[PDB]
């Protein structure tokens, strides 16, 4: 019925090496 | 080495997801898995990417499974932030599946670790994530008019709890200056009020949501705000008011 906001997902990168 | 080639395929996958085509990105990530690496930090990262990729693709079962491996592995190597994150993602996925109780634990962990490490960014997101869960939980009792008049203290409790997370979240994100985040929280905060029967409070929340939506040039969020605002006025009886916000809504998705 009601309209909701999207979820946030935390995000990891390979680039974290650098 | 097999490291280098696995590193390549993931990097690709990131730009691919980063640039809209996550369907192909998945394939590059899987591929990188198939190649593999002795560097678990990297592998951990990759499973996460898959978890979300698949999350966005509405294959929640596979997201759950990929984040569960991420979570396990972050624990394995003593990567606290990694475990905080994987927790979050698993929690949210569990929410989507309707396993609220375990979702709460998972999002709760994300919070606790983020507090420990004094990550305020992470702390706020977890607060929002928790909000949604307790919301979803309380929402999923019976159906969503007869509800607002009569329902159990343990459902109130569940919704009021969301309110409390959203507000806490908001507070946090005001300090960090994150307009987007205030955007998200405001909306869901408002619907939670709607259900609780706090309709004047509902409006306030969505007016803020709308404002932030307009400020970003975000039509979908504009689209919603008008929608959710329509509904509350209806419950206050302001049908001529509602009529218009509803008009604006239909009028909007047109443009």
């Amino acid at each position: 019925h009601m309209e909701m906001e999207p979820e946030t997902m935390e995000t990891k990168s390979v680039t974290d090496y650098f | 080495s097999m490291e280098a080639s696995c590193l390549e395929l993931a990097l690709e996958g990131e730009r691919l997801c980063k640039s809209g085509d996550c369907r192909a990105g998945v394939s590059f990530f899987e591929a990188a898995v198939q190649v593999g690496t002795e560097d678990l930090k990297t592998l951990s990262a990759i499973y996460s990417q898959l978890g979300n990729a698949y999350f966005y693709l509405h294959d929640y079962a596979k997201a759950l499974e990929y984040h569960h491996h991420d979570l396990t592995l972050a624990r394995t190597i003593g990567d606290q932030l990694g475990e905080a994150k994987a927790s979050g993602n698993l929690g949210n996925t569990l929410k989507v599946l309707g396993n609220f109780d375990e979702a709460i634990v998972c999002c709760q962990r994300h919070l606790d670790i983020s507090r420990e490490l004094n990550d305020k960014v992470g702390e706020a997101r977890a607060l929002y994530n928790l909000g949604n869960v307790y919301h979803a939980k309380g929402k999923s009792f019976g159906c969503p008019p007869q509800d607002v008049g009569e329902f159990p203290e343990e459902v109130r409790d569940a919704l009021q709890a969301a309110v409390d997370f959203y507000e806490e979240n908001l507070s946090l994100v005001t300090a960090l200056g994150d307009r987007a985040a205030q955007g998200r929280a405001f909306g869901n905060l408002g619907n939670t009020h709607y259900l609780l029967g706090n309709f004047r409070d509902a409006v306030i929340a969505h007016e803020q949501r709308l404002l932030i939506a307009k400020e970003f040039g975000d039509k979908a969020a504009e689209r919603r705000a008008y929608s959710n605002l329509g509904n509350a006025y209806i419950f206050l009886g302001e049908f001529e008011t509602a009529s218009e916000y509803y008009k604006k809504t239909l009028l909007l998705a047109r443009q």
